[PDB]
RNA sequence: AAAAUGGCAA
RNA sequence: GUCUCGUAGAGGGGGGUAGAAUUCCAGGUGUAGCGGUGAAAUGCGUAGAGAUCUGGAGGAAUACCGGUGGCGAAGGCGGCCCCCUGGACGAAGACUGACGCUCAGGUGCGAAAGCGUGGGGAGCAAACAGGAUUAGAUACCCUGGUAGUCCACGCCGUAAACGAUGUCGACUUGGAGGUUGUGCGCGUGGCUUCCGGAGCUAACGCGUUAAGUCGACCGCCUGGGGAGUACGGCCGCA
RNA sequence: UGAUUCAUGACUGGGGUGAAGUCGUAACAAGGUAACCGUAGGGGAACCUGCGGUUGGAUCA
């Protein structure tokens, strides 16, 4: 159970689901809460409020490692990509940095078809 | 779109840089633009209907 | 001849080894009768992202009117040379020799 | 080159021959040659040993040199050879001090080309240096698993080994097989490919070319009896069984490699 | 546009510092449109970041 | 492209004068001069069907001045493709 | 979400 | 039509290289879910997934720039660098002296799919399998996934291969733009987008890039089905 | 011994016509998965799916 002082918080925003991982600096995980995993099944899973839910649950998670300051770490165009940093906030972290790290391939691989419905 | 929280700045001040940062970088436009194949004769017909509806 | 413009970077650890590196690249091109237009050493600089694991590297710029072939034997001499973890070799229209930014 | 026959003859009709104009129409250089005499897969108790071998054409054996060990003297490409005892051609050439040897042809190579074995080797197709001297993800060939024990890997025609990583004392070789094996960094390689890659596009096109070649006929285990053969038996064709060796091991994925010694060399089965 | 004003006959890769003002904080080439920069300006100022991102003068993304 | 040189002493060798660039014996000599130099590239670069193009036109352009000069005047066109080794 | 069909007449 | 000088360009062929991303492999942290949908389930995960971090392998494609933008006979062509190479355009002169236009037959080029031989194979994905949906569901949707998509070389010779508009030349009110030269804010060339006048058109519309007014040459049509089918020929490995 | 033309031939291919037959519903509206072109594979059937192409697609509050 050492202390870290600094972590990374690691939001990972899917349209179906948001997971939420805290992580040292280095990109050990130390917790993790998912808006699935967090009484949030079908349509609820993928709405801000469940990804809320799942922030709140991994910052209960990482309480043991007593972390201050949060690095926040951003991915996807789901439902959950700004409630998640609002909860973490609430839950009394210091955010001292925000970053997108959704990735873009510079052309890449050719993605799957087009649904048709 | 990478932001630093500044000295003495309130937490939804930064968020709101980060949002404005985001939708500068176009990221999530660009993810919706990938998420499926388009094919280049689809490509080109939006292409040119964006223009003559500029137009 | 033509005119070409080489920017070279070095290994930062190898750097001690670039006047004599620049010495004999201007030494082929002089033998093959060409001209050194322009020769600057930036030295180290950050790199804008890391390669090969390294976040600095020794830049050289030349400017030089040479044989194609000789920019060819100096260009399998980058390859060859481990110190050089990257070149540019660029066509001129004109020879260079105001001095870079 | 290539050819197709035409099909004056029935034999002729799928016959496909690699013609290089290239090689030495004439004999080959006397002082390297030596005699082989043919063994009908025969061991020293006279017992067929390897089924299938047997006839073919008398060869002479040419001393090829594998070890490449003569270093810091330039040799040049006299003329490429015919070989009989190998798939891939030979170049006979000849070093500034009067020496002349063979050594298998690189893909490219062609008389009045200059090669040199040695540390300070020219990194060019024909040359051979330590793995050491070489850069990685070069392509070479006629590979030494030993240092100064003569190359082993890469010599039939059109192979070769890709240098994938260099290790401590270590490279790490792609070999033709798919397999990641480790090397001394000190073994030696020549650059390049082995020629002849046309090799495998012959088409022998009659069983008589096979024979030519030293090739017995193979006689398929179902068509035995019992007696002679697993396979063997049935009135009609039956099988009903799970395919074996004459000797009765399962032959259709069952693993036979059981080297504990050499196991540490191997990073990546060939799979 | 700065360029046609200046009259420079081709834009320099190694002019990192006129470069950096056409790139965004992403790094990505900023559009001739908000620039206001000549089409044939533009051409030449995109030529010139490729090259110095592959130098390693500019990034290619703000997280590399 | 044929070099400035190359061109320089071509017109020079077929032309009445350096200024007779114009000349038919002048133009044919340049084309064969290309065509005969473009055999190279196309033996390295076999399916560069797009500058093939550009050769083609040079050959065309060719007979149809040999074609013009045979009728303009016979001895002309004699010499000229003795000089530059054409079949016609 | 699913969501088929309907003689030729005048 | 040639020469001289210069300009712009994803024009072509060859070789090299860079960064982002996906997948895979190995390892660290970590723990109960992940994934997916209209909703699900198949699937994946306590044999430790998903998430996160580090190292490695490999293929394919080049974000932004980017544009009713550019180049090409058409098909087409998009990171960067080099090598070989085609065409276009402008300026001011010089030169040749009708050397031109069109073109049956002929010849060459010709997307994608497909075929042959040898490679390659990340992603995607006909076929195929399973899960859904449904009255059924040989589908649409989901989870997977082989040919193929990639490379070399050869074949095939077709597409709503479209501007559904053959090529070349001359002539005939305007307006607003784009792009690329050039002379001295005003000119003068090339290409291109939109709108519109006369005229034309069954109408829709076209409108100096004509579908207007003319000339040269070629290709083609003659009610709907049957049928671009049968038969024969030629071509093709099919 | 060939060629050609005509007649005829178990059976078989596709075409047309005829009852208000049977199975679906592919197209026309965004025809309920825009349609269509070339090609390939698949499927009782109309068709479905891949790849590229066209607009001779509706929608835009
Ligand atoms: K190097
Ligand atoms: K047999
Ligand atoms: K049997
Ligand atoms: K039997
Ligand atoms: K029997
Ligand atoms: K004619
Ligand atoms: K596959
Ligand atoms: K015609
Ligand atoms: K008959
Ligand atoms: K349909
Ligand atoms: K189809
Ligand atoms: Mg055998
Ligand atoms: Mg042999
Ligand atoms: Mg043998
Ligand atoms: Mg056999
Ligand atoms: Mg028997
Ligand atoms: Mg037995
Ligand atoms: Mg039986
Ligand atoms: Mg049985
Ligand atoms: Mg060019
Ligand atoms: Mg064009
Ligand atoms: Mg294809
Ligand atoms: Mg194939
Ligand atoms: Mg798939
Ligand atoms: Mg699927
Ligand atoms: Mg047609
Ligand atoms: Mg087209
Ligand atoms: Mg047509
Ligand atoms: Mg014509
Ligand atoms: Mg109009
Ligand atoms: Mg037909
Ligand atoms: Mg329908
Ligand atoms: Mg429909
Ligand atoms: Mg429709
Ligand atoms: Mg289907």
């Amino acid at each position: 159970r050492k202390q870290v002082s600094d972590g990374v918080a690691h939001i990972h925003a899917s349209f179906n689901n948001t997971i939420v991982t805290i992580t040292d600096r280095q990109g050990n995980a130390l917790g993790w809460a998912t808006a699935g995993g967090s009484g949030f099944r079908g349509s609820r899973k993928s709405t801000p409020f469940a990804a809320q839910v799942a922030a709140e649950r991994c910052a209960d998670a990482v309480k043991e490692y007593g972390i201050k300051n949060l690095e926040v770490m951003v991915k996807g165009p789901g439902p959950g990509r700004e409630s998640t940093i609002r909860a973490l906030n609430a839950a009394g972290f210091r955010i001292t940095n925000i970053t997108d790290v959704t990735p873009i391939p510079h052309x890449g691989c050719r993605p799957p078809k087009k649904r048709r419905v | 779109p990478v932001i630093k929280v500044r000295e003495n700045e309130p937490f939804d001040v930064a968020l709101r840089r980060f949002k404005r940062s985001c939708e500068k970088a176009g990221v999530l436009a660009e993810v919706r633009r990938r998420e499926f194949y388009e094919k280049p004769t689809t490509e080109r017909k939006r292409a040119k209907a964006s223009a003559v509806k500029r137009h | 001849m033509r005119h070409y413009e080489i920017v070279f970077m070095v290994h930062p650890d190898q750097s001690e080894q670039v006047p004599g590196m620049i010495e004999r690249y201007t030494a082929a091109i002089t033998g093959a009768e060409g001209k050194i237009h322009r020769l600057e050493d930036w030295g180290r600089r950050q790199l804008a992202y890391p390669i090969n694991k390294l976040h600095k590297a020794h830049y050289v710029l030349m400017n030089v009117e040479a044989p194609q072939e000789v920019i060819d034997e100096l260009e399998t001499t980058f390859r060859f040379n481990d110190a050089v973890i990257r070149s540019m070799v660029m066509r001129t229209k004109h020879a260079v020799t105001e001095a870079s930014p | 080159a290539v050819v197709k026959c035409k099909p004056t003859s029935p034999g002729r009709r799928h016959v496909v021959k690699v013609v290089n104009p290239e090689l030495h129409k004439g004999k080959p250089f006397a002082p390297l040659l030596e005699k082989n005499s043919k063994s009908g897969g025969r061991n020293n108790n006279g017992r067929i040993t390897t089924r299938h071998i047997g006839g073919g054409h008398k060869q002479a054996y040419r001393i090829v040199d594998f070890k490449r060990n003569k270093d810091g003297i330039p040799a040049v490409v006299e003329r490429l050879e015919y070989d009989p005892n190998r798939s891939a051609n030979i170049a006979l050439v000849l070093y500034k001090d009067g020496e002349r040897r063979y050594i298998l042809a690189p893909k490219g190579l062609k008389a009045g080309d200059q090669i040199q074995s040695g540390v300070d080797a020219a990194i060019k197709p024909g040359n051979t240096l330590p793995m050491r001297n070489i850069p990685v993800g070069s392509t070479v060939h006629n590979v030494e698993m030993k240092p100064g024990k003569g190359g082993q890997l890469a010599r039939s025609a059109g192979t070769y080994v890709q240098i994938v990583a260099r290790d401590g004392a270590y490279v790490t070789l792609r070999l033709r097989s798919g397999e990641m094996r480790k090397v001394e960094a000190d073994c030696r390689a020549t650059l390049g490919e082995v020629g002849n890659a046309e090799h495998m596009l012959r088409v022998l096109g009659k069983a008589g070319a096979a024979r030519w070649r030293g090739v017995r006929p193979t006689v398929r285990g179902t068509a035995m009896n019992p007696v002679d053969h697993p396979h063997g038996g049935g009135e009609g064709r039956n099988f009903g069984k799970h395919p074996v060796t004459p000797w009765g091991v399962q032959t259709k994925g069952k693993k036979t490699r059981s080297n504990k010694r050499t196991d540490k060399f191997i990073v990546r089965r060939r799979s | 546009c700065r360029f046609t004003a200046e009259g420079v006959q081709e834009i320099d890769y190694k002019d990192i510092a006129t470069l950096k003002n056409y790139i965004t904080e992403s790094g990505k080439i900023v559009p001739s449109r908000i620039t206001g920069t000549r089409a044939k300006y533009q051409r030449q100022l995109a030529r010139a970041i490729k090259r110095a991102r592959y130098l390693s003068l500019l990034p290619y993304t703000d997280r590399h | 492209s044929l070099s400035t040189e190359a061109t320089a002493k071509i017109v020079s060798e077929f032309g009445r004068d350096a200024n007779d660039t114009g000349s038919t014996e002048v133009q044919v000599a340049l084309l064969t001069a290309q065509i005969n130099h473009l055999q190279g590239h196309f033996a390295e670069h076999k399916k560069d069907h797009h500058s093939r193009r550009g050769l083609l036109r040079m050959v065309s352009q060719r007979r149809k001045l040999l074609d013009y000069l045979k009728r303009k005047d016979v001895a002309r066109y004699t010499q000229l493709i003795e000089r530059l080794g054409l079949r016609r």
